[PDB]
């Protein structure tokens, strides 16, 4: 489940089933690409590192969800958040309750930094031949890769990563197109056609 | 239609104080007033005072308006119509004419002009003011002596003499022989030291079946005497029929 | 006391008896109550009459009382020879105390006689330890109440030693006494005898022990 | 502070058995709690189960046959065991102290209250995936320069079974400007990626700037010198 | 001097004497719950009103002290005159009086209907 | 003249005992409704009277009054009539397919079950939530009694909350108050005095623990019929109250089931909040002193130098081995370990204990009836007096050592001879024969 606020207001977050009892429900923060860390301990108490942004519905109240709210809403906070419920009528929950991604608005674009690059010289001598296109610093990352051979498209040998960001608006996607040496020297140039939301950014590569 | 007991017999010396109790069983305490009326030998019967348990009134003599207390305790309930009660009196100041024995008195009625008559008696309590300490008796076994040679009777006692102060109770056999018994008064020496006797008629066939022990109790002294009469007499009159 | 009754009067048996009960105004009789009570020495007193002719509980009708405005009477008809005793009058009121009389000392005459049963004791062997001597003459069974006793050291007079009780009432409408002779140990072993004398109206009566025997 | 370290094979066979390692450094495993915690892909946190000293152990209740904990008090780390692996098994493995709390509802006497848990401070955290297939060593490729007053450089790993891999620039001694790339799962079943860094163009000098690569799995660390 | 209902308990007979209409004038005062209290005070009119028929047939009907024409006999327990009224309770003479109950009052009707008889004689001049 | 005269009196304080039909009074409280019928009741006069008997002694007997065994009949007889109309749950005695309450012993089942719905045709299959007390299994459960007795539902609109009812005498008879500050019930009277009506007792029926009664007056009254008997119980009275409190913390759910044409049957819904058992609590401050309060008046009829313990219940059945009362609507059954666990020789918070609950309780002392308490939505807290005592004692042979006492008491007398002991009916007979110097006319 993906939930947004605009940045600089209030978040609200819905995790785990209905309280049945008394409950101690424990927040957890996951950074893209990085290791979970504790957010809220008992419903509502924050330990040392957190800011009173942070608090958590009460484990008092019987019929309601487990809700993390979240004041001043920075893009910082752009994370998953799971939640684990220690509840007086279920028994032990080993498995975290199904998380819910923080979305943090007023990020309208960002400009892809393409780069190109041609094989080496010592993958040629191993009879391989690899381009290598990488993109990073664009935001959304929702990008298409289509080679170019001069001025015809290369259909197959595309290999392309799938966008993900990098604790930061910044995404990542890599396209690799496997050619063989003899297919490099063929064609006068090679090109990476990246379309970002709305552009169309193109580098090209000739043999030397 | 009750029982009032009073306190044993005290010894006290002239300045001091005395209290004399006077416990009731039979009627309820409350119903009736309890009066103190006492006599010496030198100036008759006279009536001290009065006191209702229900309210707590007292009524003094001029008499004995200053040197007289009169108290009673809570009525303890027995049935519905009886209950048991207790009355006491100090009197202070005690002088050589308050020698004498004294009384306390149930009440004739409730309502009416004779309310605080008394009607119902105790047994009185003797009181000796004197300087002279208590001293203890001395109990002397008497020989039997013939009363009538043909009717075969003789007459055996115990002589007490020489005790202060007055007075001494003499039974026999613990309460058992009770027939016959003549105890004769006591004599007021030059000394200051009184001594009684008695003596009890017994036919002369009674030797080996009864057993004669005189019981002579003197209270102040905490002393207690009990004598075994020989029934084998000595006068020349009764062993002609032996 | 300041209630003056007659101290003693007679009356013969099967017959009544008065006595008298007056003093100043201040006690008797006006507006005042008069009581009677049988009151023998040493013994407790039994209420007679109380309220003027009204008799107390229990008490035969043999017994009446009568108060004039200066003084009261009690008549007691068919006489017994329990009666003979003394009796007290009381004067009181609603709200006033008592106060007794004197003493009337009745004799009721008429009455059989009595002669006296006396019995002489010598010195017992616990007492000639000590060492003491003590005569005891003990007197019953007589009547009235009037005896002298003489003590005689071998037929001569004693005037060392002697002592007599008063005359006292027995349970059996009788009286009674005793007399003790105070002998130091010498003259207990010197003398063949001693007696023991009662005189009562004439009658002499004396029994005498030996210790020589 | 606590710095916790996972490391284990990162490859295990089916149907074998898993044996990973948390070596602690900051604080005693005789004075924590210890929890080992595992995510796949796409999914929400698993808890395995906590230790601790004293015989303090609990397991799964999915994984309970198949588990086994234990703390090495000479050694200071904690030890993680799990015998018959499957697909299902693969995920990254976390270590983590734990701190017991006690929420009371009732009146206490009557046990009317229940013991909840918390991890504080995680670990870095492993990698380990399930398969059946041999690992491959890695084959470096230097990209050459190649250009406005700035100018980019990279390096270049293709052909290698299961990344983790780690990539460093001048044995950690440049941190301005690098943007490693995640790798791709090409049809071979190899994974493949990038890593660029953002020079000035005066980069000339022979400054001798080298990528340094690892890969656990085949114990490959090769040094590739990128020269114009 | 209204002591209350009974309050002469424990007073003389002849002070109780006084208080004898402060017990005569609460002695008649005017479901599960509905059979009690009904069928109780239908027993209060008929405990009244057995008392109120004996006071009626022995020329006592309107009067709370009336004096008779019968002899008191000796065997009743002959207490005298300034003994019952001035040293005794109700209660304390009742008890005596108990076994001789029943007997003086087959002596107070039969009284009742020789005076009345006798009244219509003397009426009857004309 | 000598000769006296009888003379009738009219209304002579002369009175003899004997058992007549009392009634109630019940106050003027504004109000609805409850068992204990203070409807059809006689309102208690505003201004009461009480006439202080002088001079007056009489021999009361608590253990042989009328008053008692009166009341005790009436409290049933208005628990039967109030029960009359109300619904009978013969349909319920269906197997019941129970299990464990949703929590993580259990003392609770949630049990499905078909049942008759309005129309006599299709049925309904319904669940509800019966405690562990009121359900036994067979083979599944079914209702406790079913075997036993058949049941009737209390309806919901009539409270179980004690009201005062004052025991009143009709005309010609009085009710007299023993006024004494030490009195145990029984011989003569000192201080006596008459009242038409008792004081308001609360009809409250408890077990051990006596509640919401009298005070004793000065020192704590010790009262037994036979003390050297060990068959007969021995009443206590207090004269400081120790504060006592519980509560059931299970904010329930009561179903409205509909069973037939117009009866409806109140299940148990699912409960809002943890799972918390009921309890009860003593402060152990209070409690200390008034056990060795009491323990000081036992050593005056077991000699002065003794050691007295005290101990739990041994044989018996339920409603007496636990402190069993009504405390807002259900009926606690309480575990009475925790406060008879002494031994007193001849010289800080509180004490809690686990009570249980049941709805479906039986008759007391009669064969087949037994009742169903409708279940109460809400945490149930009340607060009490524990006033008195209800002790037994165990006849060991080797007597003159030790003595140990134990509770009980499940005859409701005793719970009206703790304030029924003061009372006794006399009836008054006004008519008074009397000699005096007194003739009428000719
Ligand atoms: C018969 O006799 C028996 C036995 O005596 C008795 O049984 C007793 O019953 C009562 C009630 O039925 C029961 O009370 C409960 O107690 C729970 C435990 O409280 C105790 O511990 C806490 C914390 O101690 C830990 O932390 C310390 C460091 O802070 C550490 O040093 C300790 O070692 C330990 O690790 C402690 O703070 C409590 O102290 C309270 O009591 C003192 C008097 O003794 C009082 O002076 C204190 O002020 C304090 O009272 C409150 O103070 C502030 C407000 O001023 C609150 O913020 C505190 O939380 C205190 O409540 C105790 O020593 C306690 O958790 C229970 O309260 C929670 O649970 C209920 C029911 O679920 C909720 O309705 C409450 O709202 C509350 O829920 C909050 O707290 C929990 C736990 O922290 C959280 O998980 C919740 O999410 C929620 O917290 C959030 O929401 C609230 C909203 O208001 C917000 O304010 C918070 O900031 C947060 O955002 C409950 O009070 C007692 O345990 C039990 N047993 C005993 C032995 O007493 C029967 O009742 C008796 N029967 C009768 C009829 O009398
Ligand atoms: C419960 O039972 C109790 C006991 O059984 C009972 O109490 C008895 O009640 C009866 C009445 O029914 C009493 O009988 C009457 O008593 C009257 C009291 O006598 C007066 O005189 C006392 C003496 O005063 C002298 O001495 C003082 C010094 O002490 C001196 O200064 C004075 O000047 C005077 O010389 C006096 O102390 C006493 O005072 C009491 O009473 C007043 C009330 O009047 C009270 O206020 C005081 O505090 C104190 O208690 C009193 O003044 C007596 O007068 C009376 O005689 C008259 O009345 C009868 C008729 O009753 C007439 O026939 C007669 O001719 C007189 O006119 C009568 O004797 C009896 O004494 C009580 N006590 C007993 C028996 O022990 C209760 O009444 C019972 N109650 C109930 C409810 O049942
Ligand atoms: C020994 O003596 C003590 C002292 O009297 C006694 O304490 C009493 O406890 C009982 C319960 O155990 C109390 O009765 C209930 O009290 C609650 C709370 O009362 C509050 O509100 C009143 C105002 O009404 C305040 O004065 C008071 O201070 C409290 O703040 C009430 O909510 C209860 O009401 C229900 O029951 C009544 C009678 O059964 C009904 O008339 C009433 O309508 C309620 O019934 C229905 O209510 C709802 C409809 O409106 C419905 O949803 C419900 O489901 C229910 O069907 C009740 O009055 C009592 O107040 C306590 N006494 C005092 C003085 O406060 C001990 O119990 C006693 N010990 C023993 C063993 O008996
Ligand atoms: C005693 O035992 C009885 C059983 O006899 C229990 O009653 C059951 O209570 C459970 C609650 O846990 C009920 O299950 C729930 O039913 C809800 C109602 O479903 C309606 O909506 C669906 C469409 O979504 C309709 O098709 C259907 O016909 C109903 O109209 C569901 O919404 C619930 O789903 C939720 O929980 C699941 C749990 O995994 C989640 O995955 C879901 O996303 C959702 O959040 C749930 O299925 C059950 O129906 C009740 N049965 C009866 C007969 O009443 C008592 O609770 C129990 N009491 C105690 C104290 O133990
Ligand atoms: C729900 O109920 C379960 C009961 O199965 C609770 O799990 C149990 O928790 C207790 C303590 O939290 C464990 O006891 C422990 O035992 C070890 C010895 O093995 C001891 O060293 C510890 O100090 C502790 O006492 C118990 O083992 C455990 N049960 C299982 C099967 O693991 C659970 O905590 C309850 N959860 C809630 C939210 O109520
Ligand atoms: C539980 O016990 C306590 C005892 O502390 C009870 O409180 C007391 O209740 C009585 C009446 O039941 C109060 O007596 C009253 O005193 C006033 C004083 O002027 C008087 O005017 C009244 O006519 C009445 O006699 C007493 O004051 C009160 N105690 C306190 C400290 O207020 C309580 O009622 C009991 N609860 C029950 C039985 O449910
Ligand atoms: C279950 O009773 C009945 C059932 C059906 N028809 C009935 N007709 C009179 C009944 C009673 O009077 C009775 O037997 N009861 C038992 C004791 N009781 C309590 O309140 C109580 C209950 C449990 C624990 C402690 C006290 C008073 C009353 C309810 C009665
Ligand atoms: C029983 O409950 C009452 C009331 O719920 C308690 O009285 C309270 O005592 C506290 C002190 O701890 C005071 O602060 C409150 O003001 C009191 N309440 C009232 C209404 O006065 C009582 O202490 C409890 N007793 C036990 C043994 O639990
Ligand atoms: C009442 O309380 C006593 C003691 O609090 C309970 O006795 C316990 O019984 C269990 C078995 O059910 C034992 O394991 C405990 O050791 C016992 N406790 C003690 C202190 O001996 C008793 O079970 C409770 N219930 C009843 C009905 O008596
Ligand atoms: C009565 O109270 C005593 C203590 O006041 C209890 O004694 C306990 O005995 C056990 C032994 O089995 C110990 O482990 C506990 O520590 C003791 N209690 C305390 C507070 O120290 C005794 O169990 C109690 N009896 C009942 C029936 O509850
Ligand atoms: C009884 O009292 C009367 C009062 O008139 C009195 O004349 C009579 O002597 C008394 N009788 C007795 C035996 O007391
Ligand atoms: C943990 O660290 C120690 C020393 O730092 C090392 O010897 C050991 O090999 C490490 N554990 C693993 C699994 O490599
Ligand atoms: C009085 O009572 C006695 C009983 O002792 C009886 O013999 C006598 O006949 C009674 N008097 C009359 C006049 O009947
Ligand atoms: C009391 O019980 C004992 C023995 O159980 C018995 O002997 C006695 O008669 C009973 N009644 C008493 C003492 O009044």
């Amino acid at each position: 489940t993906f939930v947004s606020v605009a940045p600089g207001q209030t978040a609200r977050i819905t995790c785990g089933e209905e309280s049945l009892g008394s409950r101690s429900v424990i927040w957890y923060q996951q950074r893209p690409g990085q290791a979970p860390s504790l957010i809220i301990y008992n419903n509502n108490d924050r330990p040392s590192g957190i800011p009173d942004r942070f608090s958590g519905s009460p484990g008092s109240t019987f019929g309601t969800t487990a809700t993390l709210t979240i004041t001043s809403v920075e893009a910082g906070d752009e994370a998953d958040y799971y939640c684990h419920i220690w509840d007086s009528r279920r028994p032990t929950n080993w498995v975290f309750g199904e998380g819910t991604t923080l979305i943090v608005l007023s990020q309208p674009k960002a400009a892809p930094s393409v780069t190109l690059f041609p094989p080496s010289s010592e993958e040629l001598q191993a009879n391989k031949a690899t381009l290598v296109c990488l993109i990073s610093d664009f935001y959304p990352g929702a990008v298409t890769v289509a080679w170019k051979a001069d001025s015809s498209p290369v259909k197959a040998g595309v290999e392309t990563t799938t966008p993900s960001k990098q604790s930061n608006n910044k995404y990542a996607a890599s396209s690799y197109l496997s050619l063989t040496p003899e297919q490099w020297k063929s064609h006068k140039s090679y090109s990476c056609q990246v379309t970002h939301e709305g552009s169309t950014v193109e580098k090209t590569v000739a043999p030397t | 239609q009750g029982q009032l007991v009073q306190s044993g017999a005290e010894l006290k010396k002239p300045g001091a104080s005395v209290k004399i109790s006077c416990k009731t069983s039979g009627y309820r305490f409350n119903f009736y007033h309890i009066n103190w009326i006492r006599q010496t030998a030198g100036r008759g019967p006279e009536w001290m005072g009065w006191i209702s348990p229900y309210s707590g009134d007292k009524n003094l003599a001029p008499a004995f308006q200053d040197r007289v207390i009169m108290t009673t305790d809570t009525e303890v309930p027995v049935t519905s119509f009886t209950s048991t009660g207790a009355a006491y009196m100090e009197i202070r100041n005690l002088k050589f004419d308050d020698t004498g024995t004294y009384f306390c008195a149930k009440g004739l009625l409730r309502d009416g002009s004779s309310t605080w008559l008394p009607y119902l008696w105790g047994q009185g309590t003797l009181l000796t003011v004197s300087s002279a300490s208590t001293k203890g008796p001395s109990v002397f076994p008497l020989a039997p002596s013939s009363k009538s040679t043909s009717g075969g009777t003789a007459a055996l006692g115990c002589l007490v003499k020489d005790y202060f102060p007055e007075p001494v109770t003499v039974s026999w056999n613990s309460g058992a022989l009770t027939s016959g018994v003549h105890t004769f008064p006591a004599v007021l020496q030059s000394s200051g030291l009184y001594s009684l006797s008695s003596v009890v008629t017994v036919p002369s066939s009674s030797l080996g079946t009864q057993t004669y022990i005189c019981n002579v109790n003197h209270k102040p002294s905490n002393t207690k005497v009990d004598k075994r009469v020989e029934p084998k007499s000595c006068d020349k009159g009764l062993e002609v029929l032996f | 006391s300041v209630l003056t009754q007659s101290a003693s009067v007679s009356g013969s048996l099967g017959q009544s008896v008065t006595i008298s009960c007056t003093g100043p105004n201040s006690v008797c009789c006006s507006h005042k109550s008069i009581s009677w009570y049988q009151w023998p020495p040493g013994r407790a007193p039994t209420l007679i009459i109380y309220e003027d002719n009204e008799r107390a509980p229990g008490i035969s009708p043999r017994f009446s009382g009568y108060k004039s405005y200066w003084s009261a009477y009690l008549t007691i008809s068919d006489l017994r020879p329990e009666d003979e005793t003394t009796y007290y009058c009381c004067s009181y009121t609603h709200n006033s105390g008592c106060v007794f009389g004197t003493g009337t000392k009745v004799s009721v005459l008429g009455q059989s006689k009595a002669n006296p049963s006396v019995t002489l004791f010598p010195p017992s062997s616990e007492e000639l330890q000590a060492n003491k001597a003590t005569l005891v003459c003990l007197i019953s069974d007589f009547y009235p109440g009037a005896v002298t006793v003489a003590w005689k050291a071998d037929s001569s007079p004693v005037k060392a030693g002697v002592e007599t009780t008063t005359p006292s009432k027995q349970s059996n409408n009788k009286y009674a006494a005793s007399s003790y002779l105070s002998l130091t140990p010498e003259q207990w072993k010197s003398h063949r005898s001693y007696s023991c004398q009662v005189t009562h109206e004439g009658s002499t009566v004396e029994k005498t022990v030996a210790p020589t025997e | 502070q606590v710095h916790l370290q996972e490391s284990g094979p990162g490859l295990v066979k089916p149907s074998e058995t898993l044996s990973l390692t948390c070596n602690v450094s900051g604080t005693l495993v005789r004075d924590n709690y210890w929890s080992w915690i595992r995510q796949p892909l796409g999914k929400q946190p698993e808890w395995i189960g906590y230790v601790h000293d004293s015989g303090d152990t609990n397991y799964n209740p999915s994984l309970k046959s198949r588990v086994h904990l234990s703390l090495d008090k000479s050694k200071n780390l904690v030890s993680l065991r799990l015998t018959g692996v499957t697909a299902a098994d693969s995920a990254i493995y976390y270590c983590a102290t734990t701190k017991h709390g006690r929420r009371i509802y009732g009146v206490v006497a009557f046990k009317e209250w229940f013991t909840y848990f918390y991890m504080d401070v995680w670990g870095k955290g492993t990698s380990v995936t399930v398969s059946s297939a041999s690992t491959k060593g890695p084959s470096v490729f230097p990209l050459a320069p190649s250009s406005g007053g700035t100018a980019a450089l990279g390096c270049l790993v293709k052909d290698y079974f299961p990344e983790p891999v780690t990539v460093s620039w001048n044995s950690g001694a440049l941190t301005s400007g690098v943007h490693t790339f995640p790798a791709v799962l090409q049809s071979s079943g190899l994974y493949s990626l990038s890593s660029v860094v953002t020079v000035p163009s005066s980069s000339l000098g022979t400054q001798t700037y080298i990528c340094n690569v690892n890969h656990k799995p085949s114990n490959t660390k090769v040094d590739k010198r990128v020269e114009p | 001097v209204f002591l209350g209902f009974l309050g002469a308990a424990g007073s003389t007979m002849g002070a109780a004497s006084m208080t004898l209409t402060v017990q005569a004038r609460n002695l008649l005062s005017g479901t599960v719950w509905g059979i009690k209290q009904l069928q109780a005070r239908v027993l209060a009119v008929e405990r009244y009103l057995r008392d109120q028929q004996l006071l009626g047939i022995w020329g006592c009907s309107g009067k709370l002290i009336c004096c008779t024409n019968v002899p008191w006999n000796s065997s009743w327990s002959n207490r005298n005159l300034s003994e019952i009224w001035d040293n005794m309770t109700w209660l304390q003479w009742d008890k005596e009086i108990s076994n001789y109950t029943q007997i003086i009052y087959g002596l107070l009707e039969e009284s009742q209907n020789q005076q009345e008889k006798n009244e219509q004689d003397l009426l009857a001049l004309d | 003249a000598e000769n006296l005269w009888v003379t009738v009196y009219y209304g002579v304080p002369v009175w003899k005992d004997a058992e007549t039909t009392l009634f109630c009074a019940s106050d003027a409280k504004a109000y609805k409704h409850n068992v204990w019928a203070t409807h059809a009741c006689v309102p208690t006069d505003p201004n009461p009277q009480e006439i202080h008997l002088e001079n007056v002694t009489e021999e009361f007997n608590m253990w042989k009054n009328n008053m008692v065994e009166q009341m005790h009949t009436d409290i049933i007889s208005l628990w039967d009539q109030s029960l009359k109309p109300c619904v009978k749950l013969t349909p319920l005695c269906v197997t019941l397919q129970c299990t464990n309450v949703t929590n993580n012993r259990g003392e609770l089942k949630n049990c499905s079950f078909n049942m008759t719905t309005e129309l006599r045709d299709k049925k309904q299959k319904v669940y509800s939530l019966f405690y562990r007390l009121d359900v036994v299994q067979i083979n599944e459960y079914r209702l406790i009694n079913c075997n036993t007795s058949a049941i009737t539902q209390a309806c919901p609109k009539v409270s179980f909350e004690p009201i005062p009812i004052h025991y009143c005498a009709p005309a010609g008879f009085a009710i007299l108050k023993c006024k004494d500050k030490k009195f145990n019930g029984t011989g003569p009277c000192p201080s006596v005095s008459t009242v038409q009506c008792t004081h308001g007792i609360k009809p409250v029926v408890s077990t051990q623990l006596l509640l919401n009664g009298s005070l004793a007056e000065e020192e704590v009254m010790i009262r037994s019929e036979n003390i050297t008997n060990n068959a007969k119980n021995i009443l206590v009275q207090f004269n400081t109250p120790v504060q006592i409190n519980c509560t059931r913390p299970n904010n329930n759910t009561r179903k409205s089931i509909r069973i037939g044409p117009g009866q409806a049957f109140y299940a148990t819904g699912d409960i809002i909040g943890d799972i918390r058992q009921a309890h009860c609590n003593v402060s152990k401050a209070t409690w200390n002193e008034t056990l060795g309060k009491v323990v000081k008046q036992l050593r005056k009829h077991f000699g002065n130098n003794t050691i007295i313990r005290f101990a739990n219940s041994s044989g018996g059945d339920l409603e007496v081995t636990t402190h069993s009362f009504n405390c807002g609507g259900e009926f606690f059954y309480c575990n009475t370990s925790g406060l008879f666990n002494s031994t007193w020789i001849s010289n800080n918070d509180s004490i809690t204990l686990p009570c249980r609950i049941k709805q479906i309780i039986n008759m007391w002392q009669r064969i087949g009836q037994a009742m169903y308490a409708p279940p109460i939505q809400g945490v149930i807290r009340c607060v009490s007096n524990i006033t008195g005592l209800i002790l037994t004692r165990d006849g060991g042979s080797t007597n003159s050592t030790t003595e140990t006492f134990r509770p009980g008491g499940g005859d409701m007398r005793d719970n009206w001879r703790s304030e029924l002991y003061k009372y006794k009916v006399v009836k008054i007979e006004p008519l008074g024969v009397a000699p005096t110097r007194c003739k009428r006319r000719v």
